[PDB]
RNA sequence: UCGAAGGUGGGAUCGGCGAUUGGGACGAAGUCGUAACAAGGUAGCCGUACCGGAAGGUGCGGCUGGAUC
RNA sequence: GCUCGUAGGUGGUUUGUCGCGUUGUUCGUGAAAUCUCACGGCUUAACUGUGAGCGUGCGGGCGAUACGGGCAGACUAGAGUACUGCAGGGGAGACUGGAAUUCCUGGUGUAGCGGUGGAAUGCGCAGAUAUCAGGAGGAACACCGGUGGCGAAGGCGGGUCUCUGGGCAGUAACUGACGCUGAGGAGCGAAAGCGUGGGGAGCGAACAGGAUUAGAUACCCUGGUAGUCCACGCCGUAAACGGUGGGUACUAGGUGUGGGUUUCCUUCCUUGGGAUCCGUGCCGUAGCUAACGCAUUAAGUACCCCGCCUGGGGAGUACGGCC
RNA sequence: CAGCUUGUUGGUGGGGUGACGGCCUACCAAGGCGACGACGGGUAGCCGGCCUGAGAGGGUGUCCGGCCACACUGGGACUGA
RNA sequence: GCGGAGUGAUCUACCCAUGGCCAGGGUGAAGCGCGGGUAAGACCGCGUGGAGGCCCGAACCCACUUAGGUUGAAGACUGAG
């Protein structure tokens, strides 16, 4: 989808009564200025000011690539 | 006397096929 | 069925070196030619139910060991997948 | 152009009533039986099927939450 | 009901790293009021004010890596493969064996047979029952047979052949955590039942007659249709029960029985004694339990995951929906 | 309540805004959300607090205070920071 | 009306042999391919295909309604459906 890329994000927190571990996940939209990215790829990101309806985060640096 | 308790369900289940029977058509099947 | 020198066949084409036989590709190979002979068997003898659930528990194991060599390494995956036929 | 309201239409969905009809619960010193509890007088239950005013009966398989040697 | 398996949850031993969880400290925020502590004043109080906690949480920095988590690895102990053996009613298909029941044909032979608590209906005198020979057909497979074996469960035995699944033991050859469980889902799932087509001996819902009885829509008798059997689909339920989900570890023993392996009198044959693995029973200690009882096959001691319960009826019913 | 989404998901050039932004528009691609509950149905202002409780919890959101929404019902602009 | 013997299936009923005819639209069965789905299938989505006493509708074959005709144009028709 034409310079936009998607990270599914990781975050783990405590359940508020019964105590346990929860592990939640995100889907969210980070920019690419070159459309260059396999399907894997650890990366890392920021937040930004809005570019689209749902666009809130910018791809900084791409890590282990998708092998 | 457990099997009371199983006596009960019987005879609920019974009327119950009983009705069925009495209604297994247009008095039950077109509702 | 399967009996030494049938098995020793696929066991040189898959298995990686000269007496590897419990790695995730001869486990693959050699369930596979299980399925294969068993679902002749079962295209004969239709309802040979208690076969056809050791070929679904075949059909299982072999489902675990593909996963398990998919997470492992990717190349060799690929390798076994288009040498053996999946999908 | 967009536009609330309005109009037209076919659906969706939530309710009320409804001749008639079905079961449920609770009531009373009613009528017909006696099905279960003892081997409860044919051991009893489970599923299923058929039959019977009614409890129930019977068939098939099963259980002991029954017996016998 | 059982199993497989998706998401998820959970996960053996070890090395190094990250520091996300976790954890330490500080900074900031967590308004005021409220609540708590101490004083102060409204005559005390309620109420108020001031100072100190609360503000459990969150964001930044600086520490840590014991545990959890990510990553890069390693090991064989879990798991799986290989090899050698082993037991078995595990399954499917085809062919096939004998007893027995029924019927038919004939031989004999005559007045009963059958059945019951006692009868009658009924069968027979047109030749029944009985007996002999032959034949047709269907179903189930005596003795083996067990308390046993196998299968996830449901279930599974006449024999032979063909195909086929699982399980157990031993070697340590191989992989190297690939495991466990499993919401949903899928498959299998006694009997009854349903569809189509076959088959139909015996049995036998329904039905009919006889009997019993106050009645007898029953129990008993005489017949007897579906069904029971087969092929292929459907159904998806059972006291589908051990009324006990799966996995794993540990916690006296005693005694059977089933399948392996291994050491001592080893040729004293004894096919005794011991150890070990996997079943399968009984009895029993600790422990547990309301008690009954369970008790290394736990209902004990623990951990992981799932299913389920929250008084009895109404009701596993109505409505909706799916099949 | 299992399929919801077409300006919906993104991009480009524009427009528009105080400001980023499908906020709007022309074109291009066909994406985004969801079993961690989308979409839907019902109910409801939220909170520091208040009630209860040993606490965790359960109920509740009235005085005070903070935030939001509304102003007969529904739709829209103007001035002006 | 009865009987005997003949005549008739150039009408009509059925059948037999051999020919002919059915504008134009529409729908979209099996089958066959590709893809998804899983191990394999089921199954599903697309195409393709062109089935059917299939649909609409001329010719053609009928004859439902209605009006007309009813010393008819016609001893059974015409018009409109
Ligand atoms: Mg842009
Ligand atoms: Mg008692
Ligand atoms: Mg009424
Ligand atoms: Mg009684
Ligand atoms: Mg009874
Ligand atoms: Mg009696
Ligand atoms: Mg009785
Ligand atoms: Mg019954
Ligand atoms: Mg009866
Ligand atoms: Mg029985
Ligand atoms: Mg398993
Ligand atoms: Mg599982
Ligand atoms: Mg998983
Ligand atoms: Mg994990
Ligand atoms: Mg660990
Ligand atoms: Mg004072
Ligand atoms: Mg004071
Ligand atoms: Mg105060
Ligand atoms: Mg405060
Ligand atoms: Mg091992
Ligand atoms: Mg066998
Ligand atoms: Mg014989
Ligand atoms: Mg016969
Ligand atoms: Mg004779
Ligand atoms: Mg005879
Ligand atoms: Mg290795
Ligand atoms: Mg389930
Ligand atoms: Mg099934
Ligand atoms: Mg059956
Ligand atoms: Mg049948
Ligand atoms: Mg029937
Ligand atoms: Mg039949
Ligand atoms: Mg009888
Ligand atoms: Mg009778
Ligand atoms: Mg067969
Ligand atoms: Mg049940
Ligand atoms: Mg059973
Ligand atoms: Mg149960
Ligand atoms: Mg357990
Ligand atoms: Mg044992
Ligand atoms: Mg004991
Ligand atoms: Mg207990
Ligand atoms: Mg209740
Ligand atoms: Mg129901
Ligand atoms: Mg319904
Ligand atoms: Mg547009
Ligand atoms: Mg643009
Ligand atoms: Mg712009
Ligand atoms: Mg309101
Ligand atoms: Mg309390
Ligand atoms: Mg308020
Ligand atoms: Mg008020
Ligand atoms: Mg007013
Ligand atoms: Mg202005
Ligand atoms: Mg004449
Ligand atoms: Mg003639
Ligand atoms: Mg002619
Ligand atoms: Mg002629
Ligand atoms: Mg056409
Ligand atoms: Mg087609
Ligand atoms: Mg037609
Ligand atoms: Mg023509
Ligand atoms: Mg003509
Ligand atoms: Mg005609
Ligand atoms: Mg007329
Ligand atoms: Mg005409």
């Amino acid at each position: 989808m034409q310079k936009t890329i998607v990270v599914e994000l990781e975050d783990r927190m405590r359940h508020p009564l019964y105590g346990k571990i929860i592990r939640t996940t995100k889907k969210v939209k980070a920019h690419d200025e070159d459309s260059v990215a396999g399907i894997g790829d650890r990366v890392s990101l920021m937040e930004t000011r809005p570019l689209s309806a749902t666009k809130r985060w910018r791809l900084v640096e791409i890590l282990e690539k998708a092998k | 006397g457990s099997v009371i308790k199983k006596r009960r369900k019987r005879m609920s289940k019974k009327k119950h096929r009983k009705l069925l029977r009495r209604t297994r058509v247009q008095r039950r099947k077109l509702g | 069925a399967l009996t030494a020198e049938q098995k020793k066949e696929i066991l040189r084409s898959y298995g990686l070196h000269e007496t590897d036989t419990g790695s995730p590709e001869a486990q693959i190979a050699l369930l596979t030619k299980r399925i294969a002979d068993l679902t002749e068997h079962l295209k004969v003898h239709k309802h040979d139910h208690h076969s056809r659930r050791g070929l679904l528990l075949l059909v299982g194991r072999r489902r675990r060991l593909i996963k398990y060599i998919s997470q492992i390494d990717v190349e060799r995956y690929r390798s076994l997948i288009e040498r053996l036929g999946l999908r």
